[PDB]
RNA sequence: GGUUCGUGGUAGGAGAGCGUUCUAAGGGCGGUGAAGUCAGACCGGAAGGACUGGUGGAGCGCUUAGAAGUGAGAAUGCC
RNA sequence: GCGGAAAAAGCGGAGCCGUAGCGAAAGCGAGUCUGAAUAGGGCGCAUAAGUAACAGGUCGUAGACCCGAAACCAGGUGAUC
RNA sequence: GAAAGUUAUAAAUGAAGCGGUCUGGAAAGGCCCGCCAAAGACGGUAACAGCCCGGUAGUUGAAAUGGCUUUCCCUCCAGAGUGGAUCCUGAGUACGGCGGAACACGUGAAAUUCCGUCGGAAUCCGGGAGGACCAUCUCCCAAGGCUAAAUACUCCCUAGUGACCGAUAGUGAACCAGUACCGUGAGGGAAAGGUGAAAAGCACCCCGGAAGGGGAGUGAAACAGUUCCUGAAACCGUGUGCCU
């Protein structure tokens, strides 16, 4: 597919590895990995007090027989107004991983999908002399993005992270850090040639 | 109530029936009141028979 | 991300008892009426037979465990065909190839299947049939 | 926590290749005057756990 | 798409769904009036869902997935 | 566990399950055990599919669907009745 | 003991719209134009604000005290080889019997470790262990002491996070709560959040002793009137279309 520069001009074409960017996407696998990665983000810091954990409750409120009232064991029994919760949330992890091979297939398939749909833009360089958000915004217009976009870069390029930091739909990541959920969260995928090399090197 | 030389004293454990019912009991040390001088001056102190065995003041 | 469709039949809705009679699991919530099995935490322990002497106590204990029990990793002839002709096949080669991962007490060659290639196969043990079959092809079995 | 194996059972049953349980016979200590030699030969052999019993106990000896 | 035989039902098995709170992502509504609330002769096979008008005065749907403190008329239930 | 954003990968093969069973065991092995047996019979093989993860059902250990005793034990508080 | 550095405990500076117009009580909203961005965190502001305010990114800052890290001061300090005459190498100790306990191990064939009691070694030609025990071999040298890190927990402090609660929930406690109240005492132990953007919290008149009303006025609204957002149901009334 085509290879274009920051300015937006064509710079020849580049050949993506068909074992990474060519394979027939496995949608079922991508969905499974997305659900797992969403589940793994959960903090799961939720808790309620059961009848043991609620303050007080110790004594039998009134004698078992004779008073004409329903028999009760504690003022913190669950049917009592301020009483214990019966089950309800307990702190737990929601994290789980599918097997490594399925996780590799998922990233291969989501990246292949982006090529098929023509959402993947392969940039020769992408760098900035100084951190300047105006310049990065202008760059996006030259590439004709005008959506959410994941930017993937290799060379340290500290100025690229800073320049895109304040833009709302835009996420800049290393290339080592490319994940199924990050690619799925963004419409366009802008990648530098140097980053493509690093992604193919892993997959 | 403790050996001044060693530290021998009461320790707990079980009494066991045939049928192996357990109940708590103690083992007291064989402490004897005797005059010795740990400090320069003599004094009546608990000492275990075991501690007296061999070399002691009396 | 707004069009996610998990594989058809991979996920099912859990059954919720005690949520009304329309569902078919209302009121008694699938437990039927009364008795030990209708109660919270109810039910007898696993093998319990309501006081009839359980099966395991009707029948005697048998045997002992050998402290020095050896268990050999088994390699049937068929997998030796994988190797090239006139090859020396050692334990270290069998684990490098990944034919046996853990070498419990040693590697023993068994006859199941047949062998085509000429191989010099060293293992800790061979079945009588193994030795014959390796030699019948034209091999030399060594016992390390 | 892990399920615990029933140790009484682990000392009495053996799992076969097909995954069934093999057992020994009961009446095989003392009182041998009261049993016939035919009974003795039969009781000396192993037996399989019945379907009914297997359903009841299989979790006790998983692993 | 037809044909044939079926379709009372407690315990109970099986299936398909409705609705509630929250999350994600798409796409929307809302001071020209959100949610709630009140009323009605509307719609769907049911759970249920709209529309219109009053009150209300600022938030809330919808689609697809996900997760549950997810549905009450009875407990001499608790307030 | 290292690495890292309470990331994602990558690394990590120790271990686990499966690929062979039979026998109390020594052991032998597509057989093996019993047996004097080349017999018969038991369990196996001839009739390979497993494993990892998630979801449903059910079970086990946990209060384990919720409410309810009379009681038991431990440390205290009471002879202003 | 100094000195230097650094962190903490106050702070400082900090880009860009009073843009036009629509609705409105009010504009941060709609429509139409701009602009800043290492700053589009969060909150506030008369409805929803990167450009109105406090701020935020970035860049600066400490008289004083405390922590930390370096360097200096100060303080302290012998370590290799060769023989084996002799000497030393933890005693009521190890171990054993009896009685207990700890060992996953219930006295068992019961090693190992500890306690009470009684008995009681060897001591380099020595001693212990390898799950009764003996022999061989192997590995170790008890009966003296010290020792950071990797581990446990959180009354606290700082900065954050949540497919956690949202006033019968969440802490018992959003509110002067371990209060009120109950109990001789130990102890038990509540209920109870919302005027409005702003008090502009209703001058004045009228009935009434007052309370409370009705006007008038404020306000977007007072059927928002000092407990005052919404205001369901039970329950209590007035009126009346049809029936009795
Ligand atoms: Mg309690
Ligand atoms: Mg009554
Ligand atoms: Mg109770
Ligand atoms: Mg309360
Ligand atoms: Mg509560
Ligand atoms: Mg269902
Ligand atoms: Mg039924
Ligand atoms: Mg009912
Ligand atoms: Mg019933
Ligand atoms: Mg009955
Ligand atoms: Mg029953
Ligand atoms: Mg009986
Ligand atoms: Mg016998
Ligand atoms: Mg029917
Ligand atoms: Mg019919
Ligand atoms: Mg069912
Ligand atoms: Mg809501
Ligand atoms: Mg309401
Ligand atoms: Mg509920
Ligand atoms: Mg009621
Ligand atoms: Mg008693
Ligand atoms: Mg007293
Ligand atoms: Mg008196
Ligand atoms: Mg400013
Ligand atoms: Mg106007
Ligand atoms: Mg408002
Ligand atoms: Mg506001
Ligand atoms: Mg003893
Ligand atoms: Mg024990
Ligand atoms: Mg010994
Ligand atoms: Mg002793
Ligand atoms: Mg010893
Ligand atoms: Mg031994
Ligand atoms: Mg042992
Ligand atoms: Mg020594
Ligand atoms: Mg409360
Ligand atoms: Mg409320
Ligand atoms: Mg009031």
């Amino acid at each position: 597919l085509s290879l274009l520069k920051q300015d937006g001009t064509n710079a020849g074409e580049i050949t993506l590895n068909d074992t990474v960017f060519g394979i027939e996407p496995n949608e079922k696998v991508v969905v499974d990995v997305i659900l797992s990665q969403r589940a793994s983000l959960r903090q799961g810091t939720h808790k309620v007090k059961n009848r043991s954990e609620v303050r007080g409750g110790g004594r039998k409120p009134w004698r078992q027989k004779g008073t004409g009232r329903a028999r009760q064991g504690s003022i913190r029994s669950p049917q009592w107004r301020g009483g214990g919760v019966v089950f309800g949330p307990t702190p737990r992890s929601y994290a789980y991983k599918l097997p490594k091979k399925v996780r590799r297939l998922a990233i291969k398939s989501i990246l292949s999908s982006k090529v098929n749909e023509e959402k993947l833009v392969v940039l020769e360089g992408l760098t900035f002399d100084a951190p300047k958000t105006k310049e990065f915004a202008a760059f996006l217009k030259n590439i004709s993005v005008d959506t959410k976009a994941l930017i993937v870069v290799a060379g340290e390029s500290e100025n690229v992270e800073l320049s895109a930091r304040n833009l709302q739909g835009i996420t800049v990541i290393p290339a080592e850090s490319i994940s199924v959920l990050e690619v799925a969260k963004h419409d366009k995928l802008i990648i530098t040639k140097a980053a493509v090399e690093k992604v193919e090197e892993v997959l | 109530k403790e050996c001044v030389i060693t530290g021998r004293k009461s320790r707990s454990g079980n009494k066991r029936s045939h049928a192996m019912n357990s109940s708590k009991r103690t083992w007291k040390a064989n402490l004897q009141k005797v005059r010795i001088l740990v400090n320069g001056k003599p004094k009546k102190v608990w000492v275990s028979a075991r501690a007296l065995k061999s070399g002691k003041v009396e | 991300l707004h069009e996610l469709k998990p594989s058809e039949g991979s996920r099912k809705e859990r059954n919720r008892v005690g949520r009304g009679t329309g569902s078919g699991n209302g009121k008694t919530s699938g437990r039927g009426h009364k008795g030990q099995k209708a109660r919270s935490g109810g039910g007898v322990r696993l093998g319990f037979e309501g006081g009839q002497l359980p099966l395991f106590r009707r029948i005697p204990k048998r045997g002992f465990t050998n402290i020095n029990r050896k268990e050999f990793a088994i390699v049937n002839l068929d997998v030796l065909n994988r190797f090239e002709d006139g090859t020396e096949v050692t334990p270290e080669l069998l684990v490098e190839t990944g034919i046996i991962r853990n070498e419990k007490s040693g590697i023993k060659i068994l006859s199941n299947g047949n062998i085509e290639k000429k191989l010099t196969v060293k293992a800790n043990k061979f079945s009588a049939a193994a030795k014959e079959a390796i030699e019948a092809a034209g091999g030399k079995t060594e016992v390390i | 926590p892990k399920m615990k194996t029933h140790r009484g059972s682990a000392k009495r049953f053996k799992r076969t290749g097909s995954g069934k349980l093999k057992r020994r016979h009961g009446f095989t200590s003392h009182m041998f005057a009261n049993k016939s030699q035919k009974q003795k030969r039969k009781l000396r052999k192993s037996a399989m756990v019945s379907a009914g019993d297997f359903k009841r106990i299989r979790q006790m000896v998983a692993k």
